[PDB]
């Protein structure tokens, strides 16, 4: 809401301006890596138990 | 002792159910299909597990010889030879069918009997030519042999080389039959042994090759020992105004594709010398004793020799002041006419000791010396000229 | 699963005509800097290939495609562009559809290399970038079609336009800016070959001066032979010296530079299965890489 | 390539001094020349003692031909009993990726093909010794592919000086100044290199080449106008001083010139012999680099992801 003043001059303000602002947000995406070794797979699975 | 029985029982039951993707893609495998006339291929005769070779859809041929031939040779010798071959088909001689029925493939056993007169074991080679004439479904088959071998003689003379036109296509696994045309199923990439035959009575097949073209460089090089081997497709060329030669070989060797060239030189170097001497007729010499040597080593020493700057050259005021040198080259036997045997990457055998057999089969009732290979994994490659 | 898929994010602000062209470009070859999961579209565009200052020419696009990594676009979501790289992602899946931008038809069992669009265009208005897609034409034609366009440029300082493959005509001429776009490739040909054909002619001072067709073969065969007689068949042995041995090395590197450029290796082979063997223009072709 | 790949096993002899066991664990990623693709071999087969020729110790320039006769393979993991390696000409792994540690002075960039060079450079000559087994291990240096074509060109041009009773030692790359260690070269393998040159040198000369030689006055006029043409000659080429003296001109008219294209035939024969020759002297660039978490520079002394190059 644009705030207004009634100015002392009788000259016309001609229009007030009241509008809506729309903004597109943005997007980013994060990253990580977890890597496991060869023999660690079979030990969690049970192939080497 | 119970835990050892449990550990054995657990490992087998876990070993079956935990198998990833339900054993669908445990062999990596690929398949091809193509619908082609039975003109130069007889998959009814040539059974599952033989080589196939694709063509270049021969409308390109008769003017590529007009473009790429050495000067002095004939241009229309290729086109007149090919037109007689399509006459010998007696089925597609009318040319009216376009886009389909290419007769694009050539079976390997047909190509052996075309170049059969150039081999060594003539008794083995004539046995190959027998069931080509006998076991094929067609009349006057030996007429097709005489045209197509003359076509291959016309390939090398008109200098459009067959290895630029021939290309590897996968090995036979199954075929669906009709008159004059067969749906051909083949395996382009991967192991040959993984390909499902379709007959439940007889599972997986292998590679079948005639013993005329199969060459092992483990013998003549004397190199024993185990190891993997690289299968190859090797042609032979003999360029002369005479009727020319052709052969096809399948060579089993431990050598890389980067190092095959001194080995093929040791076999076919006798043919290599001939196409350097001959194969230049009729290519006219220049006038004798015309050519001077290079004064470039000589004129660079004296500063008093006249030079040119970048603003001088392309003006005739200084074109006469400089040295004039006119080379001629019309008598040069250069390497494209020094061509001979050419090869390509075909496939490898991952066995520790490669397995080869030498059996005779029918092909009723022609008994043919046949080399049977086992466990062939296909990797096609580019062609390569040894010139 | 275990199939690898690069995800290219489109920046928002697409107008309805701009997404329709990107909807249409389904099977095409697209390069990228490094194999990675998520990636912007700014590294895809033709603007990302520049060195200045200068939009890159045909010579630089051949040099870039060695360092860039080829990928074929899969289905195109409105969110992201999912594409799989050829060299790592295809070794598990095995089959990828691919649409020709080439006017030359494809037979079964052919090896296909990639050529920059020199034979002869998509630009986006709202996103302020251009797209250039290379041409997937067969590799035996690839050594030919490049060498035909080089042969035209030497004539700038019979018909070269005739190329008949599998029963079809081709017109290389079809004009203006194609010639000047290719000018840098022409100069590195002539500078390589003439520097080749002076050093060999300086080390052998009488190649041309030797007698025709019979002594030259005898000079060829002894040089062609394998035997130990090698060096005495070659070499000719204040004042300035011709720097020949340094000019050897600078020419070998320049010749060694162009070996990687003009190989045009068979990245892609097409195996037609359950369909016609001939694959024509604007048709999706299945792709199987080397195992 | 198989579905699992193919992994050779190099067995270790039982007599091991414990410091030599830790020396093998530093060889985590190196390049190993196998003579065959046999599944089981020994360390004596890998090492420099079997890698010699009959009675004669090979030099640096003669060691290149010994490479292309054999099979380069990369060690994956060092086990206490054996060493597991994967060949390169065979399809390399199940996954398509190998780690390679840089025993190289020069960092690596993405996408560049790797050829490999003997230990040549000064200072960094490092050969692992297995003194319990009395073995010596000379491991090759992985390098980018235009660099390897320089080093072969520097060595081969050095041997041609030895047949003629200055200077050529210094290279440059990324601004680094580096020379190379070499004392003598055997006269045997130089002739094998030189005969491989001049046969491929001659086979580029065809009838269209003399037509191309008429454009030598055009380039020396064109280098006046554009600096891009000045980037050719470099003042060390023959053709700058060759254009200053010789004014050649074309032969006319060619036999059967209507049917044929002489300029086209000269180029295709040139592309198959002279442009091929970067492959003919050294071995092929089988391997390029594709980092996955994108590292534009692979530093000297670090591993790198590895993918075959056609």
């Amino acid at each position: 809401h644009q705030p207004l003043i009634a100015r002392d001059g009788p000259h016309p303000i001609e229009q007030p301006t009241h509008n809506y602002m729309t903004k597109i947000i943005d997007r980013r995406a994060l990253n990580a890596a977890f890597s496991l070794a060869t023999e660690a797979i079979a030990l969690l699975t049970g192939e080497a138990l | 002792p119970n835990d050892d029985t449990e550990q054995a029982l657990d490992k087998i039951l876990r070993g079956t159910m935990r198998g990833g993707a339900a054993l669908i893609g445990s062999p990596r495998h690929h398949l091809t299909r193509q619908v082609i006339l039975t003109d130069l291929c007889q998959p009814n005769a040539d059974r599952a597990g033989t080589l196939l070779l694709a063509l270049r859809h021969p409308a390109d041929l008769p003017h590529l010889a007009h473009q790429r031939a050495p000067p002095g040779r004939q241009t229309e010798r290729l086109g007149e030879a090919w037109g007689q071959l399509m006459e010998a088909t007696a089925l597609g001689s009318g040319r009216a069918e376009s886009g389909c029925t290419r007769a694009g493939l050539v079976s390997f056993n047909f190509l052996v009997a075309a170049c059969a007169a150039s081999y060594d074991a003539r008794d083995a080679a004539d046995a190959v030519r027998a069931h080509v004439t006998a076991n094929y479904r067609g009349t006057r088959v030996g007429a097709r042999l005489d045209r197509f071998s003359e076509c291959l003689r016309a390939m090398v003379h008109t200098h459009v080389f067959p290895h630029e036109v021939m290309r590897f296509f996968g090995g036979l696994v199954s075929w669906v039959t009709q008159d004059e045309l067969a749906s051909v199923t083949a395996v382009c990439a991967g192991p040959q042994e993984a390909a499902h035959t379709g007959h439940p009575g007889r599972p997986r097949s292998a590679v079948i090759l005639p013993a005329c073209a199969f060459v092992d460089l483990d013998a003549e090089l004397g190199l024993g020992g185990p190891g993997a081997a690289f299968l190859y497709l090797v042609f032979t060329y003999r360029q002369r105004r005479d009727q020319e030669l052709c052969c096809v070989y399948v060579i089993k060797s431990q050598l890389p594709p980067r190092g095959l060239e001194p080995a093929l030189e040791r076999l076919f170097g006798r043919l290599r010398i001939t196409n350097t001497i001959h194969g230049t007729e009729d290519m006219t010499p220049p006038a004798p004793n015309r050519n001077p040597d290079f004064p470039l080593a000589g004129l660079a020493a004296n500063p008093q020799t006249p030079r040119c700057s970048a603003g001088q050259v392309t003006n005739p005021q200084f074109a006469d002041r400089l040295y004039r040198w006119q080379p001629d080259l019309r008598g040069r036997p250069t390497a494209r006419t020094c061509t001979y045997a050419a090869f390509a990457e075909l496939g490898m055998m991952p066995e520790d000791s490669p397995r080869c057999l030498h059996r005779t089969e029918r092909f009723g009732a022609v008994s043919v010396p046949v080399v049977i290979l086992e466990g062939v994994v296909w990797r096609p490659g580019e062609w390569r000229a040894c010139a | 699963a275990d199939g690898f898929e690069t995800d290219i994010a489109i920046p928002s602000g697409i107008s309805r005509p701009d997404a329709a062209a990107l909807q249409r470009c389904e099977g095409r070859v697209v390069f990228l800097p490094t194999i990675r999961r998520q990636l912007t579209l700014a590294d895809v565009a033709h603007e990302s290939f520049v060195s200045g200052g200068v939009s890159p020419d045909t010579l630089g696009l051949l040099l870039a495609y060695r360092r860039r990594f080829p990928a074929v676009i899969t289905r195109v979501l409105p969110t992201r562009i999912v594409a799989c790289p050829l060299d790592v992602g295809l070794t598990h899946a095995g089959t990828v559809n691919l649409r020709n931008t080439s006017p030359v038809d494809l037979c079964n069992g052919d090896p296909i290399s990639l050529v920059p669009p020199v034979f002869e265009d998509v630009r986006l208005d709202s996103l302020d970038l251009t797209l250039r897609f290379p041409v997937p034409l067969p590799s035996p034609l690839a050594r030919e079609i490049v060498a035909r366009l080089v042969a035209r440029g030497i004539r700038d300082l019979p018909d070269l336009n005739v190329l008949y493959y599998n029963g079809s005509r081709l017109s290389l001429l079809a004009l203006g800016p194609v010639n000047a776009e290719l000018r840098s490739l022409v100069l590195n040909m002539v500078y390589s070959i003439t520097e080749g054909t002076t050093i060999i002619l300086t080390l052998i001072p009488r190649l041309f001066a030797l007698s025709a067709q019979d002594g030259y073969v005898n000079a060829l065969l002894q040089m062609q032979s394998v035997t130990r007689e090698a060096a005495q068949l070659i070499h000719p042995e204040g004042e300035r010296r011709l720097p020949l041995y340094e000019a050897l090395v600078a020419w070998l590197t320049h010749a060694g530079q162009l070996g990687d450029t003009l190989a045009l290796a068979p990245v892609v082979r097409v195996c037609t299965f359950d369909g016609a063997a001939v694959v024509r223009s604007g048709d999706m072709a299945p792709v199987i890489r080397y195992p």
